[PDB]
């Protein structure tokens, strides 16, 4: 798709995604997680 | 085997190590195959056990010389894979190793020829090393691999490497054209696919490899605008697939070269099939098909006993499954 | 030179004894059979020595001989049985059976036990001299189509009472196993005096002890029901069987079949079949096979099982059996991803 | 010593046999109409009673009394069997006597009549480790044995032997023991010994039994020891949490559920069981393409396994197939990725949070 | 001068750290007289396997009786604390693997102790013999004499034959936990009169996954390096782990995108003189520290207590997909380190990917 | 009788080893220290000094003048095992002895006293090749040994080994030794051997030597055979296949402009020289490297590269940080991949299409 993604692609990254939040609980505050 | 008149050099260079004393003991020929680097094996190691020996080459009629021509020196204990195998076990190693471990009969030098270090096996090799680290006085090892890297970091770092580089590619062509009577064009595609290394060229034509390889570019050409690469399966299946699948491999880099632009291409002597090759694959797809054909040819080379006709077949499904539009390409990553 | 079959065997020998008999097939418990009711018919006619001997080079042959060629002190008109080798008659053992044919007596009464004989094995000086008096007893484990009436005659010759569910369920248990097939029957029938056995009564005193061959699990994916296909792959795994026999096996028909849908886009069937010189029985399989699955598959079953391959002689696990069964149920018309077996 | 459970508590006479009702009833049959046949088979499973019914047979069968199916129990060939040292009972094991001398010299031996007993019976156990060479001779040796030997053959993978033996042999494979049975007896045991017990301590061993009363036997002398001369609830739980071993199946259904610190605590314990973290990927994965088989076919299920068969019909019948199929991505990659991990701990952590609360971006096939 | 492995071995069961409920159940079974013929034990290496059966077998063939607490004093205590008691076997499965050594093995079992009241049998790695000693082996094990005990022991007890299972009590020897391999190390420091530091026990004990015996090496090689003493200093340089502080600011300038502190910290790292593969497993550990944080609140141990709650600041304030995506960039340039040109290279360049790819501050993209 | 360089200077003495200083105060502390193990385990790469610091811990076990940190190198035993000639200095191959019969008889003589020394020193090679009923045969020795008997270890890889032996052994981690370190070493052992030499062929040695010592000094006896017994940078840089100018530079220029010509002219030209593919291969990795430096950090840019500053600058200027990893990630997957593939100048030029196929 773009650029950055398919640049991260080619260097073998994978950009793991978030898709089912609320399990991560706890002691986070993240006000701003850039979505 | 045969000595090839590049060797010239290179021998009179070692050898002149060993007229000074100062030679080392483990030699590692960094050559590839057709170089006749077992010829200047076999010339350092009659040099070394020369008893007379005058300037560089050997006197001929002394008993060293007289018992290598009969092929029966007590010393001289050479290490190859057995006929009927491809590797080399740590018996072998043992033995060998316990012969070298006492004097020589005739009082002079003990010399020890590894064939291919590349066939040795791991446990013979870690045997190998404790003789080549201190070798007794007056034994001499000369091991010989296409591929340095493919063997032990250890064995490697005791051996001093000598690489013997091919001749200039002129000087290989008209050797040939001397040689064998045949295009200079189809000469020189055979020498850039044998990493330019004459005599692996002139072997090639010697043998049923040259048709061989001409019915691969047959098929190839055939299938390339039908498309169905299954067909190719025939002119693969073989017992020298690995040598196919290089064949292969070179037509679609020599395809994909052309796309980038270039001048020069290793498979010369067929530019109708280089360039449908290429007008008829993107090269997305070119990298893809080269990649996964240097993977199975690497699967088939290295793993020992897997079902030949099976990779095939699979390979080319693969192919044939990849020329699908929509189809992700997978990309080489470590 | 007559064929039978056991079943009607017994009648055979009450119209009179023949002096050749051989058996020939592979079902245990027919052989065992047939061979008791032909030793019992010759005890009751007076035949009162039973010498059996294993055919290999090790074993010699003076002794056979010497017994041939010699009465018993105390009985006469003696019967030797001889076990054929699995693989079969060789040169060697080939002269030694046309010796015997040469010297053969009638107050011997020659029984023969081993494998079937192929047809390049059929024909032999010995087969042929023996074809005068030779009464041959077919002894083939029945197909199965063919088990379940085997098994319903076997029960009714016992006086019990067998339905469609209990002949199923005796037939799944102990497919290829007709000797433990009948030692479960007269279990059952010990049990129930009675003779009626419904389905529970079967059912709670049976268990899975079937044998099959790598052909029958071929045969089962090809047809494509995923339950026999996971029972046969159950069986073998449970005796012991390497993989690598079921995977050349599986190896051999899938490339068939893919040459065969990739060369009969414009050719006609029966061309292909007549050049490959397959069996004929598997010409309407392979056309089964080949119209249940199109180009779609075939291209993910070579992949898995070359991953197959691969992962069995390289990283030497143990999870070849869970990849086996993956792709028999590729095989049958099931949607398979193919994401869980990384086709 | 006060004896163990196992051994105190052998079967020594037929009706005091849990389960195997229809062997029980074929044997008292043969013994009481005098059909006795040349060989028997027990086979089955461990701890349910193949040795067991073996010696109560032989016992039985050479009884001072005669060949009776309730054999008295007080006679001198009963007592000597119970005592195992009778002549007679010639016990031995396929292991260590698959040589080619010893099986020369047991067929030798055979011929030789009884000591002191009715009949000379061979129990013979693991028969399927016999070579080639022994299995060929106890053929042979069973085809026509004298009257007044027997073999009582006892096996555990009857699909090792080949259908020869069977030719001349009768089998009675056992079944498993189900977890009624297995209570039941415990109960008994226990009341009988004066030990005190709770019923869901007891409903906990004989389902952790998983069909086999000798394991039953000794989970609850463990229990016992850990119980203080008393299983109880919270004993025999803490035992099976310590000796549970199922941490992969667990781990599984933590994710399909999406519990954080299930998982975390899951994994702790694997940590203090201190299990190799590539192998537990491998059963992870393994255990997620057994989940999708089944919910690709019922079938797929083998019967081999029974001690997580409800579990995994639930976990098949619950999550869909993309969701399975995202798992078995996510542990695939970081089984991969696992030797290059910080840790193998912090790669099966990562691995395990990646698949639980994360999915990987996928590729884009672009056009060409 | 002796290797605090041996001479620290335990001799009573009260020396036993951890592995509680094993050492209660076999306390109850020799009180109460309910003793097994067949104790199996399972663990991890140097969890305590053979020291619980070494007391097991000491508590069985004391002079004053079968007790759970063996005195320690009478000549049986002291041959089996030497290794020298006649009637305590200890066989080595790879030793005798074949059918006939172990059939030779059991041949001699019936008869009667030397002068211990029981011939113990203790096997090491158990799960080494093959499948027919395993099958001979049942029926002594199901009923053995009744002066025979059999102690096997295994560190991977899934190999063993179910029958082998059930015919035996079996103990999985739990991992030792950070504390209580800790705990150990500080007292027999302390009872050797050795100086030592709270960070470099810290340090030991997670080296130590849940070996004491692990524990105990590293203890002994930290008081070579260290001359008698065992300072935090000595113990960090021969682990090659450098402290947590830098690591922490490490990822702290790369998350901030500042590259300069992240040029400035490598130049540090290089003239501290530090393999370079170790301060990227740090970075990965810390990356992955994060990530359990965020996921659970209670993710950090004690041992990192002291920057526990800067770590938590990186918890609120970073995402999680960034998180994973450093995570992702660390582990990748790992994988590419053996084959970079140089170690300092390689890292240099997975930092330039980590922030070339930054997310929130990308770094300039000159056309 | 003429040696090797290897075999010349192989330490004598715990001051003649080079690196490796925390082992090495670790031994010599433990020896005075009298708190001596007995399984002393090495891990590290080839040609760190394994066998070199075994049997120098050897000889301060067995020197007749008592446990000394620094053996004197001049007793009977001393010389003895300088030579390779001291029956309790047991040196066994694990390779060679891995049949049951072999193990066994390593576990029976342990029981008799030392011949000559006070300690039967068994220093085992490459203990990862042991079979695994080797290794769980010998865990009791390894454990509660007599006081007589020491193991010394040694292998590559440690990981391979069985968790148990780890524990029961004393693990020393030879780190490998720094470019600095072998330049130093070969700088002294040249001049110790009256042999002129520069520095920058030092330098090329030592970079070559990729943290062996052994292997610098192989390459530096095969740089005196060629280099008709001088270590000149001429020669070296010939027998290494050394490119040091600009055309690594010139075709890294060429592959991210694309110009796919440019870059088969210049791989032509370059095997028609016949230079070190794998030498190319680090050059490109080193400048762009360096680019993605200079775009992070102007400032990091040295002045070797002076005459091609500009252009280089000019890089820094025009490619984006993304492509410049993109590219480092396609020349190492052809680093990797080079051994593997059909013919060197086949994989280089794979790596080098496959690069030119990215673009912005
Ligand atoms: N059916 C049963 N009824 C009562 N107790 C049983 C039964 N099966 C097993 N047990 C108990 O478990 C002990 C051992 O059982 P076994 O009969 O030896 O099991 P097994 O079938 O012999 O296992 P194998 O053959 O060695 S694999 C007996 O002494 C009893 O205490
Ligand atoms: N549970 C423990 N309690 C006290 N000290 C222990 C414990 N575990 C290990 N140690 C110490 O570490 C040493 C080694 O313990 P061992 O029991 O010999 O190891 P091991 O578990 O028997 O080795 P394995 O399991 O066969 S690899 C002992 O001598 C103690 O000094
Ligand atoms: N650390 C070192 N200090 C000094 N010389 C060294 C060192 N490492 C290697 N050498 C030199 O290299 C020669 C052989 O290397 P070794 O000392 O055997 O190292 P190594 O690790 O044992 O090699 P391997 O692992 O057996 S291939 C020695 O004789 C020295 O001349
Ligand atoms: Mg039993
Ligand atoms: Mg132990
Ligand atoms: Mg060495
Ligand atoms: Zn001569
Ligand atoms: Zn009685
Ligand atoms: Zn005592
Ligand atoms: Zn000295």
């Amino acid at each position: 798709t773009s650029r950055r993604d398919w640049q991260l692609q080619q260097l073998g990254i994978t950009q793991w995604s978030l898709r089912r939040p609320g399990a991560l609980q706890g002691e986070i505050a993240i006000a701003i997680p850039a979505h | 085997m045969r000595w090839y008149p590049w060797l010239r050099p290179d021998f009179e260079k070692l050898v002149a190590s060993y007229q000074a004393g100062r030679g080392h003991h483990a030699l590692l020929i960094q050559a590839l195959p057709g170089m006749g680097d077992d010829a200047l094996i076999y010339a350092l190691s009659r040099y070394l056990l020369c008893q007379q020996p005058q300037g560089h080459k050997s006197c001929g009629h002394c008993r060293g010389c007289q018992l290598m021509q009969a092929g029966t020196h007590p010393d001289y204990y050479t290490l190859a894979p057995e006929k009927g195998k491809n590797t080399l076990g740590v018996d072998a190693v043992r033995e060998v190793t316990e012969k070298l471990n006492e004097h020589a009969r005739l009082g002079g030098a003990k010399v020890v020829w590894v064939t291919d270090a590349a066939l040795l096996t791991d446990a013979a090799a870690n045997a190998l090393l404790k003789t080549l680290e201190e070798p007794p006085a007056e034994t001499w090892f000369f091991l010989a691999t296409r591929e340095p890297e493919r063997l032990l970091a250890t064995l490697r770092s005791r051996c001093r490497l000598h690489y013997l580089a091919p001749p200039p590619e002129q000087y290989a062509v008209t050797w040939l054209s001397r040689e064998v009577t045949m295009s200079q064009d189809a000469l020189l595609a055979a020498l850039r696919l044998s990493a330019g290394s004459p005599g692996a060229a002139l072997a090639l034509f010697q043998g049923d490899n040259w048709q061989a390889r001409e019915t691969l570019c047959q098929a190839l050409a055939y299938s390339v605008p039908s498309g169905d690469w299954y067909s190719l399966l025939a002119a693969l299946n073989h017992e020298q697939a690995p040598a196919r699948l290089h064949w292969l491999a070179t037509l679609l880099m020599d395809a994909l070269k052309r796309h980038h632009g270039a001048a020069q291409v290793t498979n010369v002597d067929v530019p109708g099939l280089v360039a449908e090759l290429a007008n008829h694959l993107s090269p997305s797809r070119l990298q893809a098909i080269l990649g996964d054909v240097c993977h199975i040819r690497e699967q088939l080379m290295s793993v020992t006993g897997i079902n030949r006709e099976l990779l095939i077949t699979d390979l080319l499904l693969r192919i044939e499954h990849y020329l699908q539009p929509g189809v992700v390409l997978p990309v080489p990553h470590l | 030179m007559i064929r039978l079959y056991p079943e009607q065997l017994r009648a055979q020998l009450n119209e009179g004894l023949r002096a050749a008999y051989l058996l020939l097939g592979n079902d245990p418990l027919l052989l065992q059979e047939s061979q008791d009711a032909v030793r019992q018919v010759a005890a009751a006619q007076g035949f009162e020595e039973h010498h059996t001997f294993s055919i290999d080079p090790n074993t010699d042959w003076n002794a056979i001989f010497s017994l041939c060629q010699a009465m018993s002190l105390f009985a006469s008109r003696q019967t030797l049985l001889l076990l054929l080798p699995e693989n079969g008659p060789n040169a060697a053992i080939n002269e030694q059976l046309l010796t015997l044919t040469g010297l053969l007596h009638d107050d011997l009464l020659l029984i023969v036990r081993g494998n079937k004989l192929s047809k390049a094995q059929e024909n032999a000086a010995w087969f042929t001299a023996l074809a005068n008096r030779s009464v041959q007893v077919t002894c083939q484990t029945p197909e199965q189509a063919q088990l379940p009436r085997w098994v319903a005659a076997r029960a009714k010759q016992l006086n019990l009472e067998l339905d469609d569910a209990a002949n199923q369920v005796l037939c799944y248990c102990y497919e290829g196993n007709l000797l433990a097939l009948a030692q479960a029957l007269e279990r059952l029938s010990l049990l129930w005096p009675d003779g009626k056995l419904t389905l529970p009564r079967v059912e709670q005193a049976v268990n899975d002890a079937a044998h099959f061959t790598p052909f029958h699990w071929v045969d089962a994916l090809l047809m494509g029901k995923s339950k026999r296909a996971l029972h046969i792959l159950q069986q073998l795994r449970l005796e012991g069987s390497e993989p690598v026999i079921l995977l050349r096996t599986l190896q051999r028909e899938l490339l068939l079949l893919v040459n065969l849908k990739r060369q009969s886009a414009h050719t006609p069937l029966r061309a292909l079949f007549d050049k490959h010189r397959v069996w004929q029985n598997r010409r309407g399989m392979m056309g089964e096979a080949l119209n249940r699955l199109s180009q779609t598959q075939l291209r993910q079953a070579v992949q898995l099982l070359t991953r197959t391959e691969l992962t069995l002689k390289q990283d030497y696990g143990q999870s070849v059996w869970a990849e086996l069964e993956g792709l028999s149920l590729l095989l049958c018309h099931k949607p398979l991803a193919d994401v869980f077996i990384d086709g | 010593s006060y004896q163990v459970l196992a051994r105190k508590w052998r079967p020594q006479t037929f009706a005091d046999v849990v389960g195997q009702e229809h062997v029980l009833t074929a044997l008292a049959n043969g013994l009481s109409l005098g059909r006795i046949h040349h060989a028997y088979l027990f086979s089955g499973t461990r701890g349910v009673g193949k040795t067991s019914i073996a010696r109560l047979l032989a016992k039985g069968l050479n009884c001072e009394t005669g060949i009776t199916a309730t054999p008295c129990g007080v006679c001198d060939n009963c007592r000597e069997i119970e005592q195992g040292r009778f002549v007679d009972l010639i016990e031995i094991d396929a292991a260590s006597r698959t040589k080619v001398e010893d099986t020369r010299d047991l067929l030798d031996n055979v011929q030789y009549a009884p000591a002191r007993g009715r009949f000379k019976v061979y129990l013979i156990d693991e028969v399927h480790m016999l070579s080639r060479h022994s299995f060929n001779a106890l053929l042979k040796t069973l085809e026509e044995p004298p009257e007044h030997v027997k073999f009582l053959l006892a096996t555990t993978d009857p699909q090792k032997l080949p259908v020869t033996i069977l030719s001349r042999c009768l089998q009675f494979h056992l079944k498993a023991l189900d977890v009624e049975q297995i209570r039941h007896q415990l109960e008994h045991i226990l009341n009988e010994e004066h030990i005190a017990h709770e019923p869901r301590a007891l409903q906990l061993l004989a389902r952790a039994a998983e069909g086999s009363l000798r394991d039953a036997l000794s989970l609850t002398d463990q229990a016992i020891a850990s119980g203080d001369g008393q299983v109880s609830t919270q004993a025999v739980s803490a035992m099976l949490g310590t000796l549970d071993d199922d941490q992969a199946l667990s781990l599984v259904e933590a994710m399909v559920e999406a519990n954080g610190e299930r998982v975390m605590a899951l994994i702790n314990e694997a940590a203090a069981r201190g299990i190799e973290w590539e192998a537990l990927l491998v059963e992870m994965l393994g255990l997620l393409h057994r989940i999708a088989m089944v919910q690709l076919s019922p079938a797929a299920l083998g019967n081999d396994m029974a001690a997580i068969e409800l579990r995994m019909r639930e976990l098949a019948r619950t999550i869909p197939p993309t969701d399975i199929q995202l798992y078995y991505q996510t542990l695939l990659i970081g089984r991969k990725e696992l030797p290059y991990a910080p840790d193998r701990r912090m790669g099966v952590e990562m691995t395990l949070l990646r698949a639980l609360a994360f999915h990987p971006r996928m590729p884009l096939p672009e056009p060409e």
